[PDB]
Formats: C-alpha cells, structure tokens, sequence
RNA sequence: UGGAGAGUCUGAUCCUGGCUCAGGGUGAACGCUGGCGGCGUGCCUAAGACAUGCAAGUCGUGCGGGCCGCGGGGUUUUACUCCGUGGUCAGCGGCGGACGGGUGAGUAACGCGUGGGUGACCUACCCGGAAGAGGGGGACAACCCGGGGAAACUCGGGCUAAUCCCCCAUGUGGACCCGCCCCUUGGGGUGUGUCCAAAGGGCUUUGCCCGCUUCCGGAUGGGCCCGCGUCCCAUCAGCUAGUUGGUGGGGUAAUGGCCCACCAAGGCGACGACGGGUAGCCGGUCUGAGAGGAUGGCCGGCCACAGGGGCACUGAGACACGGGCCCCACUCCUACGGGAGGCAGCAGUUAGGAAUCUUCCGCAAUGGGCGCAAGCCUGACGGAGCGACGCCGCUUGGAGGAAGAAGCCCUUCGGGGUGUAAACUCCUGAACCCGGGACGAAACCCCCGACGAGGGGACUGACGGUACCGGGGUAAUAGCGCCGGCCAACUCCGUGCCAGCAGCCGCGGUAAUACGGAGGGCGCGAGCGUUACCCGGAUUCACUGGGCGUAAAGGGCGUGUAGGCGGCCUGGGGCGUCCCAUGUGAAAGA
C-alpha cells in the first residue's frame, strides 16, 4: 500500500505545492497516555485546486522533488481556519522566548 | 610484484577509446541535425537525423550505452527535431519520423 | 577431582552419620560412635545458635559431602531441576540418585560411594550391554546395570554380592545377583529415599 | 547464479550439512533462500539424508544448479528419477 | 515456575538518607598455584609503522607467434623450403579480479530496524519459450627494425590472426517520434515511418557438444522512494542561498535542486530546528520477579572504510583493499633528471599497552573463480600449534585399619586435638608399553544405456597411526582464599597508637578470636583470590514503583499564551480502543 495520511494545509505560498500539517495519535511507549504528534509534509498540487484551511488526504508518490513525495488525493473537509490558526499562533509564540 | 591483471587496465583505455569515439560522433551528428530543425532545412535535418539514429543503436550494439539510454537519446533527438521543425513544418523527407 | 580425604571427620561435622566410609560406618568405630561432636579443638565446646543461614549452608553441605560430589556439578544439577517441571525439591533428588556411580552404590555393586565411583571410573560397569566409565553417567528408566565379565571374576565383585544374597534392594531397583545384573526401573520417590536431608533448607540456601 | 549447495552446520570433527539454495555468491554458512534438506556424512543417525524432493524440482525448474556433491545427494534421494 | 536482605548517624528510639556488602556476568588482566582431554576462544590500546613468504586467477576446444628440441617430406648433393610433434614464454582475446577475507575510522544518517512503494528502475552467469547467424572490409599487440633513460619504463617505423573492430544485408522481434484503443504517474496493445542483429570452435566431421544474435518470461542479486523507531547537552534558540518551490534542460538503468539556466520567496524550529559531544545498527548477549538497565566481541544480516583527500575509466556490476590518475605525509631506490610502495588479507615484526597466538599442515572434505573435460588457483576453508581465557568431562586411589603411634598444637596437667588421617593389610590400575586401527569419501571421471532416467564399475586424505578397540600395567600433582559483625570457621604465642589490617562499620597505646606466625577450622578445588567494568540488591529517577508543613523539595504574587485535562442526554462516524482472519516476524540463539 502506498502510504495515505489525512491533514490540514497550511501553507498556500508554493507554486504547485500545500503544506499538510498531519496529526498522529499513540501511547507513549513508557508512561502510556496518549500523545498528540504532528508532521508537515510537502504536497504535490498540479492545479493550484488546494487551499488554505482544506482538510485534504495525501497518498504516497513518486518523488516531485527534494522534500516532496505525496500528491493531494482529494479533499475532505473544507476550509476550517482553527486547525491553521493553532498552527500560526504555536508559531507565533516563538518569536519569544529568545533572548 | 607484478600481477598480469594489469592486462585489464590495457584493455580499459582501448574501449575508453572506442566509447568515446562513437559518443563523440552521437554528439556531433545529433548537434547537426538539430542545427537544421532550427534553420528549417528538412530534408537535409532529416536525412542526418537518420544517420544519428543508426548510430546511437549501433552503439547500443556494445557496452557504450547497452540500456535505454540510447532510446533516451533517440526520445529526445525525435522530440525536438520535431518541435523545431514546426516552425514553418514542411517534412520533407519524413524518412526518420511518422506520419 | 572431588573430596579425596578423611572422611568420618565430616561424619562429625555435619551431626549425622555419613555412609561414606561404607562398612565400619556400621561397626562401632564410625567415630560417629563416641565421638559424635565435629572435628577439631573446639569440637567439645558449647556451640553457638546457628544463623539462619548457617542452618541452610549445613543442610546442604549434608547433602552435598552425601553424594560426594564437587559443589559445580551440585549446583548446576540443581539449577537443572529448578527449570523441570515438577517439585524442585523432589527433582533434584531423583536427579543425583540418577547417577551411575549413586545408582552402582545403590544396587550394591559396592560398598561405598566412593568405591562405586573408582569402580565405574575403572570400566568395571556394564550399561546396556556398554562399558561407562563416567561416574556421572544419567541413569535411564529401563537402563540394565551390569557387571563387566571381564570382572566378573574379580574377588571384590564376588566379595559384595556374596553379601548382597537375599538382601533387599531400593523400591525403584532390582538386580539379578548370579549373573550380575542390574535395573533401574524408575525414579525414586521422596518417600522412596531415607536421607536425612531436608530440601526445602537446600532450595532456601540458593534464594540467596 | 542461484545454486544448491552444502552448509557445513555441525561441529569441529562433527560436520553436519544443510542441502541449501542460496546465490552463489553468498559464503557457505551465511543467508540462504531455503533450506531444502540436511546431510550427514558420518552417518550416525538412521535418518541421516532427508531431501524434499518435489521443492527441489521448483528450484531445478527456475535454473538452480546444484554442486557436483548436492547433485550426488539429490539424486540418491530419488529427485531426477523419472519412471 | 515468579520477588530474602544486612552493616553503618543516637546514651537509647523511630523516620529520612547516602555509602558499603552478600548474587550474577567478562574478548579480560594481575598474584599464588597448576595433572589430562574435548568443544569454544584469543590486539578491547596506535584505523600507529611494517622485513619476509603466501593471500586470484584461468581457458591451447577463440587467435598468431618467439625461444629450445625431435621426426617425416620436395632435391643426386647443397641452399632454400613444406608438414607433424614436445617443452617453455608472454602477447591478442573471453570469463573471473565488485565474490569471498579484514577492520569499526567516519557516520545521529532512510545509516540501521521494521512495514511498504517502484506507473521511476537495472540484474553477467542460470532456467523456460520464439526466431536467426548471409556477404564484405579493417586495425593493434606478439614479431621485426630504430632512438631515448641509471632505472621505472618509454617513443617511432613495418608485418599479421582471431570468438578483436567495422560496413552491407536479412526484421521472429525490439527501440524512437506521432496517432488511436484499453489502462491509469513512464503499465499493455496497435498503425505508418525511421533505426538495430550475430562468431566461431570441437570432435566419435552428415550429426552432435561448447559457444554466438534479437526478443519475452522466470529465478536471483540490487538501486531509488516513503511511514514509524533509533544516545547526551537548551550553560546550543533560532537555522537556511541550491535555500524552499516552479518552468525548461542536462545526467542516470531510473525519480529527484542531483546538477544548470530563468522565475517565485520561500523551507525548518520548543513535537528541540541549528550547534556541540558521543557512536557503526541490528538478530542478539548479560542482568533483572518483571517492567527495566547495560551491551553489540565471537557467529548471522545490513552499512562504512582500505595511509589522508579528490577523481574518473573499464564494465551487467566499482568510483574499485591486493586496478588507474592527481594532491598531501611517510619509507625505499636515485646517475639529482626522476622512480617505486600502501598486511584494517594469513602468519610474522615493531611500537604502545595491564593484555591478546603459529613467519604451522593440507586441496582429503565444503564452498568459490576459470575450464567440454582432464585440471589449475583459493592464508575462503578444513585441521593442527600455543594460552587454565571460557565451558564441560576426568585423575591425584578404594576397602580394612587403634577407645586411638611419632611430630606439631592446646591444657584445669587428669587430658584434649590433628584423626581412620599416616603407618600397615588386601583390591583396582591414571600414566606408560605392545598390536590392530578408522568414520568423515562419494561424486567429478570411465563403461552399459542416447553424454538423460536408471544400472554398473574405478581413483580420491590434511587431521593421522590421531580417535577407538584389544593386551600388559605402576598408588600415582594440591592448591588458594578465609576464620570481629554483615559471613561458614578459634585458640596459643609474638608485637604494644609500633610493625601493620581494612569492602563498610572499625582493629592495635600490654590478656588483641581483626596486626604477624603457628595449631586448628570454614569455603572452593585445577584452580583460588584480586583489580577494572556491567546489571542486581536500589521501590536510591519510583511506567510497574517515591516524594515536597518541620527530613532534600510549593515558583514571592497574579494574569494569561501554547499544551494537558473535560458535566448530563441523543444520533452519525469508527481516529484511539477491543476482536477474528491473514501476510511478516531469515538462519542461529532462547
Ligand atoms: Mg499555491
Ligand atoms: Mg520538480
Ligand atoms: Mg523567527
Ligand atoms: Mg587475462
Ligand atoms: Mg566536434
Ligand atoms: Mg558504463
Ligand atoms: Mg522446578
Ligand atoms: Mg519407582
Ligand atoms: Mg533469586
Ligand atoms: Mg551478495
Ligand atoms: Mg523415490
Ligand atoms: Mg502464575
Ligand atoms: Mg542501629
Ligand atoms: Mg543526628
Ligand atoms: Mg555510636
Ligand atoms: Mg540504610
Ligand atoms: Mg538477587
Ligand atoms: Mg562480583
Ligand atoms: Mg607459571
Ligand atoms: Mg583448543
Ligand atoms: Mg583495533
Ligand atoms: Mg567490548
Ligand atoms: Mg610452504
Ligand atoms: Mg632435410
Ligand atoms: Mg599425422
Ligand atoms: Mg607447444
Ligand atoms: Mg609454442
Ligand atoms: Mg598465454
Ligand atoms: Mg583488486
Ligand atoms: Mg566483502
Ligand atoms: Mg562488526
Ligand atoms: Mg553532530
Ligand atoms: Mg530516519
Ligand atoms: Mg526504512
Ligand atoms: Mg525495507
Ligand atoms: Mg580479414
Ligand atoms: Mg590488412
Ligand atoms: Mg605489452
Ligand atoms: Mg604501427
Ligand atoms: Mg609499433
Ligand atoms: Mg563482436
Ligand atoms: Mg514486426
Ligand atoms: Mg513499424
Ligand atoms: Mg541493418
Ligand atoms: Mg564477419
Ligand atoms: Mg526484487
Ligand atoms: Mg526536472
Ligand atoms: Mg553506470
Ligand atoms: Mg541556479
Ligand atoms: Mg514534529
Ligand atoms: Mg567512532
Ligand atoms: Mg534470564
Ligand atoms: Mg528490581
Ligand atoms: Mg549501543
Ligand atoms: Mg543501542
Ligand atoms: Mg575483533
Ligand atoms: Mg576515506
Ligand atoms: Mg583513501
Ligand atoms: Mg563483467
Ligand atoms: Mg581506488
Ligand atoms: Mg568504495
Ligand atoms: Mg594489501
Ligand atoms: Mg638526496
Ligand atoms: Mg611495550
Ligand atoms: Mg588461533
Ligand atoms: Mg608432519
Ligand atoms: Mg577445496
Ligand atoms: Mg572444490
Ligand atoms: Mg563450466
Ligand atoms: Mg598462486
Ligand atoms: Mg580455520
Ligand atoms: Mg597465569
Ligand atoms: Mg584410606
Ligand atoms: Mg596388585
Ligand atoms: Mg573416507
Ligand atoms: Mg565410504
Ligand atoms: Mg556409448
Ligand atoms: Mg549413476
Ligand atoms: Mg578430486
Ligand atoms: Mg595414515
Ligand atoms: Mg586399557
Ligand atoms: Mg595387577
Ligand atoms: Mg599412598
Ligand atoms: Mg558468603
Ligand atoms: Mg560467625
Ligand atoms: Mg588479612
Ligand atoms: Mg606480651
Ligand atoms: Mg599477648
Ligand atoms: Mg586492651
Ligand atoms: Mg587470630
Ligand atoms: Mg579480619
Ligand atoms: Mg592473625
Ligand atoms: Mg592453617
Ligand atoms: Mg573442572
Ligand atoms: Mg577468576
Ligand atoms: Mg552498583
Ligand atoms: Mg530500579
Ligand atoms: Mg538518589
Ligand atoms: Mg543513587
Ligand atoms: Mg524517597
Ligand atoms: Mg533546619
Ligand atoms: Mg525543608
Ligand atoms: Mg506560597
Ligand atoms: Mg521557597
Ligand atoms: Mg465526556
Ligand atoms: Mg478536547
Ligand atoms: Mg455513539
Ligand atoms: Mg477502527
Ligand atoms: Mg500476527
Ligand atoms: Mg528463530
Ligand atoms: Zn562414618
């Protein structure tokens, strides 16, 4: 099976290319809760369809380029900002915590 | 001292020689033909694109380019003496291509 | 090489008679006979309550100075029996009475242990038609102890089994006493042994 | 070339084979494809050839090639017998 | 089927708390001691340097020769010359030098493990199937001639063969452009057009064996991609310029910023980016009641490297340990111009180090390369040698023998101990002697049969005259630690805060069960102790399985970001969760 992951994108300022942002849920192999994980990965859009906030599937592709090894398999849920404005504030908070 | 396996390395630069002598032609008759795609010579692009051919197959033939790789450079040498003849067509000789 | 030495002092040592030394553990000079205290200068003076380890060391060594065996083959038979199925306690037991020297011993091919050990080490033994000269040799169930013919003749092989006429042998034995033979036909019960040994103290000596 | 060979298995002085298909090019006693039988030269057990012919015959199929010795034992196992 | 605790803080107590010990393990080393055998194992440090010898070749059934020799021819004789044959040497050519052997340096990485993708691919030799091999042409070695150099070697001229090279043809078929069909990433079919095949050799020479060409499939080995997992430092917090993406192109077997041009301004990070340290990873191994910790030697699988750094050539395959070029450092030769090297292959040397082996035998076995085969090569391998390094088996006698010798030790001076221990009696018979004496070995090959099935037959040893068997046969190494508690074993004398013991708590300043010796005893025994290191005890990093009023520990307080967590009813989904089937989980180990 090729592999296929379900996330939110959350990145539009490629040139036929979304950033997914896909979640992961597991037990901790120790201590036993569940643990939230997440992965960005570079998608392969050909016809700029994609946009920000759409809850797309990815499947396991042909290598596009560096860094670039899913293609967009079509789209689950539409625009739903929340999931992209966790993500930009987490971001945000980075800008402290420096110096 | 004195292994008669250098005998090999005898050998290896005789067929340096011989591969790189029928590249060296692959590359200047494929310039060629190209040459007068551009300059909207058919027929004689044609008839050149022929003798290319045959050469890159019969280079094939040996341990110069044995794989696809010949096709590889067949592809592209069909490919853009096609493309370049369309600026303003008329395939003359259409020996080479089809129809 | 296991213990090679005197013997009755362990006799002593360890409050019990010990077989070892064979006959004369019988006649009144085992010096378990009116000497039963252990050896040495204070051997006649008030003894201190044992540890409770000390309790387990002497239980063992008892057992051990028994079979006269070297303290590495004892432990790895017992760690043996320890991955067995069944009761370490028991398995353990009917895993050194399993051995051909303590089987030849048993059947009264000899006097003693010791005798029995120099007689398997020295060929003398039959197994199933076979010379063994490993005192250490795992007896089967259904294995036929013999004598070697070429000893058969031997006065000291004569000497025992002319005693050994009419003499009752172990419940997991049997032996035919004219042509010399010999079977051991199972593995000894607990009850099936006299040893004056507690095992649980032995199992509760290797805890530690 | 894909071959049907010995791997020696046993001990010093005590050799013990597995009849083998591995890549010629593997070493002796190192990753096979499948182990298809075992021998023993000194023949200390009644059983001391056992063969699986007809998974042999796959592997003759597909072009194996077996050792002048493999051969030897495959064939006393009946594997080219063709009546 | 599995879980033990103890000593030490106080005058005494309870608690907290660290330290220490008993257990197990080792590629070990050190001290004393040391009899035999089997199976394992043996540079952990300088990936420091290496003398010497061997470690990869093979094919005369692809081809033409040089040297040395013999025989037979054409001739009346000579000269010259033709054919056959033997030995040897390389050369041209083919297959193998990419396997196998070594190391652990680099690497924190798709390197490894694990599960997958390849519609993005390659695979010599091997197997199955389809089809074909017609004609012509050429060159470079060997050889011969000449020049340069001390050498390594090198340059020029001429002759020549081939399974070397090339052109034409033949088109089963394959490749490329374009179109159409079906599939759906570059998968399959089809049409026109263009392009592409080849080699001979051997005999039992009319037929067959070894080869050759194109294509499809198989089998095997492999490339590339992905999900997940993979040590420490946050006293490393920001990183990034081919850097992230795009269009086109180059390259490759093949995707891909892999590279290139141009365009966009992106990509990564507290879920730890970037930097630093450390390090091959695994199957496993050790320990532990387990959860866990520790580790990756030997053996198996993957990777990486071959004095350091870069690079390509040949090729199915390498960017190649025993191939090539270049730079650097080092050793050697040097006619000072210039050359040759590369044990982390097997042994061996030296250095370092606490420490790690034989410059051994063998092609008999198994395995690999070349070969129709005969056969050749194989420090892979099979064996031997050394080392108690580990494990295991085994010996230094067995039975009788005094209410109990001598010597030694203690004593209440009666005696007690060493102790059935010795002597001594009888029995057996490790060593050693003699003779016999292996399995591992049956194929390749020959013959019958068709070079098949099948039948038959013949040669084939390192270990080794070793194992083993049979006969004869001698009483024939014991050591080391410990004896204050934990911890099993006690007295005498010597010594007097001395000499010294000591894992911890502590002993010794005149009666020391702690020092030193002796007698005696305990523990193991061809070993016994010691040091180092790992786990255990340690619930002492507490998931299992701890805590924070006074013992170490609540942030000086708030607000709040991220994150964590979420009251009652119903319905959809089925992500976590649970069940069934199935593939996987290599071999070894367990
Ligand atoms: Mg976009
Ligand atoms: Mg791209
Ligand atoms: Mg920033
Ligand atoms: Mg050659
Ligand atoms: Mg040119
Ligand atoms: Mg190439
Ligand atoms: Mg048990
Ligand atoms: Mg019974
Ligand atoms: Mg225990
Ligand atoms: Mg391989
Ligand atoms: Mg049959
Ligand atoms: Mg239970
Ligand atoms: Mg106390
Ligand atoms: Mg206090
Ligand atoms: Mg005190
Ligand atoms: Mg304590
Ligand atoms: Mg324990
Ligand atoms: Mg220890
Ligand atoms: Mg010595
Ligand atoms: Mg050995
Ligand atoms: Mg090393
Ligand atoms: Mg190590
Ligand atoms: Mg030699
Ligand atoms: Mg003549
Ligand atoms: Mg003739
Ligand atoms: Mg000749
Ligand atoms: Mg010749
Ligand atoms: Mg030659
Ligand atoms: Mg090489
Ligand atoms: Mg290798
Ligand atoms: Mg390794
Ligand atoms: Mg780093
Ligand atoms: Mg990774
Ligand atoms: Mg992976
Ligand atoms: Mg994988
Ligand atoms: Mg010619
Ligand atoms: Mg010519
Ligand atoms: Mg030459
Ligand atoms: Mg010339
Ligand atoms: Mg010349
Ligand atoms: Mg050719
Ligand atoms: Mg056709
Ligand atoms: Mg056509
Ligand atoms: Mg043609
Ligand atoms: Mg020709
Ligand atoms: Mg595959
Ligand atoms: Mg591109
Ligand atoms: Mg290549
Ligand atoms: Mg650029
Ligand atoms: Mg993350
Ligand atoms: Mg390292
Ligand atoms: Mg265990
Ligand atoms: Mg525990
Ligand atoms: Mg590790
Ligand atoms: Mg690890
Ligand atoms: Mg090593
Ligand atoms: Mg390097
Ligand atoms: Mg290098
Ligand atoms: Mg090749
Ligand atoms: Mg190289
Ligand atoms: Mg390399
Ligand atoms: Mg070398
Ligand atoms: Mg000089
Ligand atoms: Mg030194
Ligand atoms: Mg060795
Ligand atoms: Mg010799
Ligand atoms: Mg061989
Ligand atoms: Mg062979
Ligand atoms: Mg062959
Ligand atoms: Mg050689
Ligand atoms: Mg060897
Ligand atoms: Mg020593
Ligand atoms: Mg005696
Ligand atoms: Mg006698
Ligand atoms: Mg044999
Ligand atoms: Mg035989
Ligand atoms: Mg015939
Ligand atoms: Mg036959
Ligand atoms: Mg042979
Ligand atoms: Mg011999
Ligand atoms: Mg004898
Ligand atoms: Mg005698
Ligand atoms: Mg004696
Ligand atoms: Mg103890
Ligand atoms: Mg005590
Ligand atoms: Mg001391
Ligand atoms: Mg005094
Ligand atoms: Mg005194
Ligand atoms: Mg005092
Ligand atoms: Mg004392
Ligand atoms: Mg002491
Ligand atoms: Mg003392
Ligand atoms: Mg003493
Ligand atoms: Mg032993
Ligand atoms: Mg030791
Ligand atoms: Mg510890
Ligand atoms: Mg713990
Ligand atoms: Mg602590
Ligand atoms: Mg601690
Ligand atoms: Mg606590
Ligand atoms: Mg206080
Ligand atoms: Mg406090
Ligand atoms: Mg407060
Ligand atoms: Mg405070
Ligand atoms: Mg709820
Ligand atoms: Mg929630
Ligand atoms: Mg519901
Ligand atoms: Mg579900
Ligand atoms: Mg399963
Ligand atoms: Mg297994
Ligand atoms: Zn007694």
């Amino acid at each position: 099976p090729k592999k296929v992951l379900t996330g939110v994108v959350v990145s539009d300022k490629m040139q036929k290319t979304v950033t997914v942002l896909v979640e992961r849920q597991f037990p901790h192999p120790l201590y036993g809760k569940v643990i939230k994980r997440s992965k960005k990965y570079l998608a392969h859009d050909p016809e700029e369809k994609y946009k920000l906030g759409d809850v797309v599937e990815i499947i396991e592709s042909r290598p596009i380029s560096k860094r670039k090894r899913f293609r967009v398999l079509r789209l689950v849920e539409s625009g739903r900002m929340d999931l992209v404005e966790k993500y930009l504030i987490r971001r945000q908070n980075y800008q402290s915590l420096s110096k | 001292r004195n292994l008669s396996a250098l005998k090999r390395h005898r050998q290896s630069l005789k067929r340096r020689l011989r591969n790189k002598a029928k590249k060296s032609a692959i590359k200047t008759l494929s310039k060629k033909a190209i040459q007068l795609a551009q300059e909207g010579k058919a027929e004689e692009a044609l008839k050149i694109m022929r003798k290319a051919e045959s050469l890159i197959d019969k280079a094939a033939k040996g341990s110069t380019l044995h794989k696809n790789a010949a096709a590889r450079r067949k592809s592209r040498l069909m490919r853009k003496v096609r493309q370049l003849l369309e600026a303003a067509g008329a395939p003359l000789i259409g020996g080479g291509l089809s129809a | 090489g296991r213990y090679i030495g005197p013997v009755c002092r362990l006799c002593r040592r360890e409050g019990v008679k010990l077989y070892l030394k064979g006959e004369r553990c019988y006649s009144p000079k085992c010096a378990m006979e009116r000497r039963p205290y252990p050896p040495g200068q204070h051997g006649q003076k008030r003894a201190r309550r044992p540890s409770d380890y000390a309790v387990r060391l002497r239980e063992k060594q008892k057992l051990r100075r028994i079979y006269g065996i070297s303290e590495r083959q004892f432990r790895n038979l017992f760690e043996e029996a320890s991955k067995k199925k069944g009761v370490t306690g028991s398995v353990f037991l009917g895993l050194l009475e399993s051995r051909l020297d303590n089987v030849v011993y048993r059947l009264g091919f000899a006097v003693s242990r010791r005798q029995a050990r120099q007689l398997v080490r020295h060929g003398h033994i039959t197994v199933n038609g076979r010379r063994v000269d490993l005192p250490s040799y795992r007896v089967r169930p259904g294995d036929e102890i013999a004598v070697a013919e070429k000893s058969r003749n031997l006065e000291l092989i004569r000497q025992n089994l002319e005693a050994m006429k009419g003499r009752k042998v172990g419940p997991w034995l049997s032996l035919d006493v004219e042509g010399m033979k010999g079977k051991f036909l199972r593995l000894p019960d607990r009850e099936d042994l006299a040893l004056p040994v507690n095992e649980q103290l032995v199992i509760e000596f290797y805890s530690r | 070339m894909v071959k049907i060979r010995l791997a020696r298995f046993g001990s010093k002085h005590n050799p013990h084979y597995r009849i083998v298909v591995t890549d010629a090019r593997r070493k002796r006693d190192g990753k096979y494809i499948e182990k298809i039988g075992y021998y023993d030269p000194r023949k200390t057990t009644p059983d001391w050839l056992k063969v699986d012919v007809e998974r042999a015959r796959y592997w003759l199929s597909v072009g194996a090639q077996p050792t002048d010795t493999a051969r030897r034992l495959l064939r006393q196992a009946g594997v080219f017998r063709q009546e």
